[PDB]
């Protein structure tokens, strides 16, 4: 069990760490989070009370570095920041433990939540799509852009999910128009799960991650990412078996973990009603649909 | 963006472009069985591809057989149809091909994109008017070509014949869709119209009679007063 400590909270701030969050008040006594599960990704997040405008956080994984939070006062956010000598760090957590200044990652030992949503994400995958080599963590906000949203403006700033785009010519092969356009699987199984992610937890990998960027950083670039890898699946006639059953796990933990008062703004109705009820797949994600008609059958 | 009342007259500059109907493309006539069910026949369509400044009409005759063996034609009937229009420009020199084409119906615009992918400069419209090209199988001899034909077949027509030599293609364009539109709501009339007065008559390559001006004017305004009075006997007016 790892620890994110923090130098201070001089500003007041409500702090998310994975789908758990918690206010902490201006110049309160507040020295990080512990007790924070080892073996997956985790993100932190912040919105200020001040701003409510930029979300931002940080993607990381504790076994790769020994990272703790301090506020900028010149920048005006909390930052992320690794910690190089070993002892320092040992020695400042447990001087916060025995004041118990941290609040402790409240897990419950029956719940699965974090693990299904990020089943299939890992840290070098997301630091391919959050280019900062310099840092073993990510920063993401609400604001950021994606690399196909800047084809249609700053490069280093930017969000490089797969581009997928169902009317180019990397989507369509020349003399199968209609075949392929009607029927992605071309698309799907050949230039993308063979051709650029090689397998399906690559696949399911980005599409996991781009939804905890909807969901945490109300990142709209990162809302059409999801929604499009959702649609190419099940805009695809063949679909490997495993890959559909799995979807239907992944998303269904998506689903029930959403906000329901955000649902309106971040879910598509085009896109779900197409998958659950046109689509090829449209008899394959059993649990997904049936949470979706539970939970949301306005948006249907 | 879409073309409409507001932007009509676009269609009369110098940038090359093509309107595209497909209405006529996919033609069945409906029949029942020695069960007593219902199947269709299909007959020979054609894709109305018209340059409106100039009255070239690209005719490609559809002929039944590419429908032999295939399901869901409707729907085939539009990819078809994006089809032939894109190797007609792929067959074009450049300086000949489109910079636009407006499509009659909404349903033709991804067939069509996408089939033109490889021209990202030509821009695919869709428009908000109802125009009557529908009715180019009322115009006898279009509609006779499309029937005899035994195989596929590219057939060009000029639908003004003469006319811009003493009209301009606004006025052509507009005569056209009076024309269309008569025949559209009355066919019977419309025809009745044109062809009553047996000393006027069609030049063998000419595609209506060879009106004066002066018998153009009488001619446009009796086909308005069959569409005014069609929508009378429609709405009872
Ligand atoms: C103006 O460009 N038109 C063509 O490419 C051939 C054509 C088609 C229909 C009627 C006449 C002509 C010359």
């Amino acid at each position: 069990m790892n620890t994110v400590p923090f130098t201070s909270a001089p500003i007041e701030v409500t702090i998310g760490i994975d789908q758990y969050s918690f206010n902490v008040k201006e110049n309160q006594p507040f020295h990080g989070i512990k007790d924070i599960p080892i073996g997956h990704v985790h993100v932190i997040h912040f919105q200020h009370a001040d701003n409510s405008s930029m979300r931002y956080g940080y993607w990381f994984d504790c076994r790769m570095g020994n990272f703790y939070i301090q506020y900028d006062p010149k920048d005006g956010l909390y930052k992320m920041m690794e910690e190089r000598d070993g002892a320092k760090f040992e020695n400042i957590v447990h001087n916060f433990k025995e004041r118990q200044m941290m609040v402790s990652y409240p897990k419950i030992d029956e719940d699965d939540t974090w693990y299904n949503l990020t089943e299939f994400v890992q840290m070098d995958k997301i630091r391919k799509i959050v280019r900062k080599d310099e840092n073993q963590f990510s920063y993401v906000d609400s604001s950021m852009t994606t690399v196909q949203e800047n084809e249609l403006s700053d490069p280093a700033h930017s969000l490089n999910y797969t581009v997928i785009n169902f009317k180019s010519r990397e989507a369509i092969r020349p003399g199968h128009e209609m075949e392929d356009f009607l029927d992605k699987s071309y698309y799907l199984n050949t230039v993308m799960l063979q051709g650029i992610f090689k397998n399906s937890s690559n696949y399911f990998g980005e599409l996991q991650f781009a939804f905890l960027n909807a969901m945490f950083f109300g990142n709209y670039g990162s809302s059409l990412q999801w929604h499009a890898m959702i649609e190419l699946i099940c805009s695809s006639a063949t679909v490997p078996k495993h890959m559909l059953d799995k979807l239907d796990e992944i998303l269904y933990y998506q689903i029930k973990t959403l906000p329901e008062q955000y649902s309106d703004i971040l879910l598509n109705e085009r896109v779900w009603n197409i998958c659950l009820y046109s689509s090829f797949q449209k008899n394959s994600l059993h649990n997904t649909e049936k949470i979706m008609e539970n939970k949301y059958p306005e948006l249907l | 963006g879409a073309m409409n009342s507001s932007n009509y007259a676009e269609l009369f500059n110098n940038d090359i472009k093509l309107f595209v109907d497909d209405t006529n493309v996919y033609r069945v006539t409906v029949h029942k069985t020695f069960e007593g069910n219902v199947a269709t026949k299909a007959i020979n369509g054609c894709i109305f591809t018209l340059n409106p400044k100039t009255g070239h009409l690209f005719l490609k005759i559809i002929h039944t057989s590419v429908w032999a063996g295939q399901k869901r034609l409707s729907q085939l009937a539009k990819w078809k149809t994006a089809e032939e229009v894109s190797a007609l420009v792929r067959s074009l020199p450049k300086e000949e091909q489109p910079k636009q084409i407006i499509v009659t119906r909404k349903a033709m615009l991804d067939p069509l994109e996408v089939h033109m992918l490889d021209f990202p400069n030509i821009a695919i419209r869709p428009t908000e008017l109802r125009l009557p090209f529908s009715a180019a199988m009322s115009i006898d001899k279009l509609s006779d070509v499309v029937m005899k034909a035994t195989e596929p077949q590219m057939v060009l027509f000029n639908i003004y014949d003469d006319w811009l030599d003493r009209i301009s293609s606004y006025t052509a364009f507009s005569r056209l869709t009076l024309l269309l539109r008569a025949l559209k709501t009355n066919e019977e009339s419309a025809k009745m119209i044109l062809l009553s007065d047996p000393t006027i008559t069609i030049k063998s390559y000419h595609l209506w009679p060879s009106f004066t001006d002066e018998q153009w004017i009488t001619i446009e305004s009796q086909m308005r007063d069959l569409i005014l009075t069609e929508y009378g006997r429609k709405y009872n007016v």
